[PDB]
RNA sequence: AAUUUAAUAUAACUAUUAAUAGAAGGUUACUAAUAAAUUAAUAAUUAAUUUUAAAACCUAAAGGUAAACCUUUAUAUUAAUAAUGUUAUGAAUAAUUAUUAAUAAUAAUAAACUAAGUGAACUGAAACAUCU
RNA sequence: AUCAGGAAAAUUAAUGUAUACCGUAAUGUAGACCGACUCAGGUAUGUAAGUAGAGAAUAUGAAGGUGAAUUAGAUAAU
RNA sequence: UAAUCUUAU
């Protein structure tokens, strides 16, 4: 990773709300690797157990 | 960046049915230039592709890969690109040796000479390409420019 | 006798190469000086490469004592350095002999005799050191036959008028390759 | 994620090892991946290889766009407009006519004019569960012909009743591509030839660019011989 | 408590999910001792010194040469209305790299000068000779 | 599968 | 007449008024570089005038 | 039209018999792509035969090294020209770029079978030493 | 003082110099290394506030760091 | 002592 010094400044653009991007919304890879996490990880009375 | 937005949408998106990478045979009657002209646009596209798919992987933890898909074809595009500047230095490279055995060359003048120079039923542009085609002569010097001028000569002689 | 340790022996066939042919991965720096020995190098008693053994390797077999007490022993070969006078090379040539390839020589009447015999025992019981020798002797004796008459300075004349007129098309041309240009014409 | 990974190829052979399971223990590597997956997400087909996948329009019986009547199931007599294939499974996503099941989705993922968590959604379906459609089904259609199609773009083949090859099932004309993107070159732009092959003494691309063309210390390109090294390898 | 969800002694690490693991892999540029130097093949560039120093070789340094008029009109992809175009080389065993073929395409350019082929006049053609 | 549905759908729902 | 230093930086600075290279370009020239990089968000630490 | 039984798969090893022939791994990235021809068959085709592109680094043997790195400088000389700017007196001396000709290079290679060299001991002899 | 103390790699003048690669976190008398364990063991170097002193002994502790994967009570016999 | 052998340049 190589940092540059530049004569004119530069600020990004602002990051995109949920309902706004599709791509840009952490809430449901998030959500899937959760319930990945709760499907694989349960082992025996725990499948009884209400999903988060 | 693209439209200065931090992430294109599905919709800023092109859409796969509309987007095609380039065929190698339309590649092939593109000049230089232009083709590095493309590859150049291609490595930028990729660039920005590069930015938002990291961002997309890293952050957001997608598994979407519209981007990274985009990068591949770009990436397909390149390689053509690139097989097609090789393929046109090697038949260059095979038509040079083809000159260069003689008896070949001459059947080859021989055959020029026959239907469209010393006939009728233009002919000092013929002669204008020919000459940069086959010499080193354009409107500097050497052995193979000399021939030509020689060959030139010759032909002025006959008509 | 048997030479069942030489001609045991078994060289990689190396494929005859055309002019047009591909090169292979490990082509040598110095090309070959000497033919090549039917025999290869021995891999046994590798002290016997370096001198004419006249075959003899080393032998082993057992010390066997009155109580019949078997004990693993080697024999050796009486091994002599000697420097016999070549005629063929007008130098005396020093090497480890064995005293029966000394009396061998000795009953053949000279060296380059005892390396130029044509028969193929002879040849077995030369090593690879008595193979360069025996080319070395051959060598100089067709040398001595058939001096080359019975061009070098045509070439010499030809090949500055050769630069001049490959400097008058463009090019410039060394001797070296201009020799290796016109060896075979 | 926070992975990196994504940008280099580390630990190659685990990946190829992982990526190459043996097909013998396939059942093993799925059935955590579908224990893993919601009910919403999972699906009843088998996720062919990309050996055998169905990538020519000869190989797919049906395109998207085209008529067909459904069997072996539970909508069976049902006539649906395929929708789009699936090329994982080799299989199609048939319209409303077709089969479906009523799943439980999460906000994320609703539609606009929703009430319930409750929504149908559309099962995947093999080519041979599904026969075709011209009112009359087809039981079986063969390929015997080919040419260029003007829509599609591609030379296509003659989809022909089994049998009788005189009767052609034609193929279903796909949605006009209004194309309007900053990253597509335009027709006109894209073909137009501004190289010719004229000189013989101008090599056409400059000597500097050779080395990004082509690798100049390639191991593979093999020297020729010649006489004198001929000599120096021969004793 | 190192962490505090974690009350009781499980078998779980200060750090990480297991402390052994497969020793022999290749070595980084982080790894080893203060002389030990790796190196990312990024710089056979210019010459070490006598005293320590280096001195860059501009002869040998990447320069990324740039087309100086940029046709910008030429795009990544292309418009997929225009079909994928596909050459034929019949009656040349060589195909593209034949010299043959090289050297009719050469006189065809010297009688006519330029003139653009079936592909790249008409769009919706698909096959071509050249 | 599913997502591709649901990407239809959505894009049906815009026009 | 001046140190190294000094020399480099008025190099630099004759290259900016130009519109030519800031820096000595080199002699191996790569026409089709298939390098991308990734322009990152800027963290805490720098500035707006540097990019990583 | 469906079900069952037996056989066959790109998708098991082992033994036998018959027939035929004598064959890349790893590392991580500026990812290591292909293009064609002729003939037969059924324009696209599948099949056969032939040509052709690219292909990083490491795997003793260009030179090193602490495998996947470093250093050599073939996007090199050396010469011959052409264009450019400087020095000293139309000719001479050095530097940069672009053509033309000349100069060298890339060992990852099986294992079993065969032949040759050297050649044990446990063990058996109801011990052990010849013998085995 | 005897115990008698490494090796190996020039200078003026003119012309240059756009300055490569790798290391840099934290841990390191230790929960982050070697000891099968967050193991009273083993682990190289330099600073190591002042007051006291012969001192790097000993007491204190400015600053800094720390008070812990066991707690609460009871404190028989031992 | 031009049998052998050892040393130095
Ligand atoms: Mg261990
Ligand atoms: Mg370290
Ligand atoms: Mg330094
Ligand atoms: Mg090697
Ligand atoms: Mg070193
Ligand atoms: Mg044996
Ligand atoms: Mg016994
Ligand atoms: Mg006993
Ligand atoms: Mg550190
Ligand atoms: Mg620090
Ligand atoms: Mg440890
Ligand atoms: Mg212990
Ligand atoms: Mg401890
Ligand atoms: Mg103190
Ligand atoms: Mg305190
Ligand atoms: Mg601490
Ligand atoms: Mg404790």
């Amino acid at each position: 990773k190589m940092t540059i010094e530049m004569e004119e400044p530069f600020i990004w653009p602002e990051e995109p709300r949920p309902d706004e991007n599709s791509f840009w919304d952490s809430t449901t890879p998030d959500n899937m690797e959760k319930y990945r996490e709760e499907r694989l990880n349960c082992l025996g009375s725990d499948a009884n157990k209400p999903g988060t | 960046f693209s439209n200065k937005k931090f992430i294109r949408s599905a919709d800023d998106l092109p859409p796969s049915s509309h987007i095609r990478p380039w065929s190698i045979p339309e590649l092939r009657h593109k000049s230089f230039n232009d083709l590095h002209s493309l590859w150049y646009n291609c490595l930028r596209e990729q660039n920005v592709l590069a930015r938002e798919n990291h961002l997309l992987k890293n952050i957001v933890g997608s598994t979407h890969d519209e981007f990274s898909e985009l990068s591949n074809s770009i990436r397909t595009t390149m390689w053509q690109i690139r097989h097609v500047l090789n393929e046109r230095e090697l038949a260059y490279s095979a038509s040079r040796e083809f000159l260069q055995d003689e008896s070949e060359r001459k059947k080859f003048l021989d055959t020029l000479a026959n239907d469209y120079f010393l006939n009728k039923d233009e002919v000092a542009s013929m002669l204008t390409r020919f000459q940069l085609a086959i010499f080193g002569i354009s409107e500097t010097v050497d052995i193979n420019f000399i021939d030509g001028i020689k060959f030139l000569a010759n032909l002025k002689l006959q008509r | 006798r048997q030479w069942r340790l030489i001609e045991t022996r078994k060289i990689a066939k190396q494929p005859n190469y055309q002019v047009g042919d591909a090169k292979p991965l490990h082509m040598p720096k110095e090309r070959k000086k000497f033919p090549d020995y039917k025999y290869g190098e021995s891999n046994i008693f590798k002290q016997s490469n370096k001198g004419l053994y006249g075959g003899s390797f080393v032998q082993f077999g057992n010390n066997i004592s009155e109580s019949k007490a078997k004990t693993r022993k080697k024999w050796l070969p009486n091994v002599v350095k000697k420097g016999l006078w070549s005629e063929t090379l007008n130098r005396k040539i020093s090497i480890k002999m064995t005293a029966k390839v000394l009396k061998t020589i000795s009953k053949e009447g000279g060296i380059d005799n005892y390396l130029t015999k044509e028969k193929s025992a002879r040849i077995k019981e030369l090593g690879p050191t008595g193979w360069k020798l025996r080319y070395r002797v051959l060598k100089r004796k067709d040398e001595i036959e058939n001096p080359p008459h019975k061009r070098r300075r045509l070439m010499s004349f030809l090949y500055p008028l050769e630069k001049l007129e490959y400097r008058s098309v463009g090019k410039d041309l060394n001797y070296k390759k201009f020799v290796e240009l016109f060896a075979d014409v | 994620s926070g992975s990196y990974q994504h940008l280099s190829n580390v630990g190659s052979r685990v990946m190829k090892r992982l990526g190459n399971r043996p097909k013998n223990f396939l059942p093993h590597s799925e059935k955590f991946i579908k224990k893993s997956t919601p009910e919403f997400m999972k699906s009843d087909l088998k996720e062919v290889d990309e050996k055998t996948s169905f990538k020519s329009e000869k190989e797919w019986k049906f395109i998207p766009g085209d008529r067909v009547v459904v069997m072996s199931g539970a909508s069976k007599g049902n006539i649906a407009v395929i929708k789009s294939f699936d090329k994982r499974t080799n299989s199609f996503i048939l319209d409303e006519n077709g089969p479906t099941k009523t799943v439980p989705v999460p906000k994320q993922f609703w539609l606009e004019g929703q009430t319930s968590h409750m929504i149908t959604i559309p099962v995947s379906i093999l080519g041979k569960d599904l026969r075709l459609v011209a009112t009359v089904a087809v039981r079986d259609v063969s390929f015997n012909g080919s040419y260029y199609d003007a829509d599609y773009k591609k030379v296509m083949p003659y989809r022909c009743v089994k049998g009788q090859p005189d009767l052609i099932i034609p193929w279903p004309k796909p949605d006009p591509i209004d194309v309007q993107t900053n990253l597509a070159t335009d027709p006109v732009i894209a073909r137009e030839q501004t190289f010719w092959v004229d000189s013989v003494v101008r090599n056409p691309i400059p000597k500097k660019a050779i080395p990004s063309i082509r690798n100049p210390h390639s191991k593979y390109k093999r020297g020729t011989l010649t006489a004198k090294d001929i000599a120096k390898l021969v004793a | 408590l190192t962490r505090p969800w974690k009350k009781y002694r499980d078998g779980e690490l200060f750090y990480g999910l297991s402390k052994v693991g497969n020793k022999r892999v290749p070595l980084t540029t982080k790894q080893g001792n203060k002389t030990m130097y790796k190196g990312t093949r990024a710089s056979g560039i210019g010459r070490h010194t006598k005293f320590g120093g280096y001195v860059i070789n501009w002869k040998k340094v990447r320069t990324y040469v740039t087309p100086d008029m940029v046709n910008f009109e030429l795009k990544p992809y292309v418009n997929a209305n225009v079909p994928p175009l596909k050459h034929e080389f019949k009656g040349f065993s060589g195909g593209p790299l034949d010299p043959r073929l090289q050297l009719l395409k050469i006189k065809e350019y010297i009688v006519n000068g330029r003139v653009q082929s079936e592909g790249a006049t008409d769009t919706s053609c698909y096959k071509e000779r050249g | 599968d599913f997502m591709s549905w649901f990407k239809r759908k959505k894009q049906e729902e815009h026009q | 007449d001046i140190n190294v230093s000094e020399k480099i930086y008025k190099w630099t600075k004759a290259g900016i008024e130009q519109g030519k290279e800031h820096f000595k370009v080199g002699g191996n020239k790569v026409y089709f570089p298939k390098a991308r990089i990734i322009l990152l968000r800027p963290n805490a630490k720098h500035t707006p005038y540097q990019a990583k």
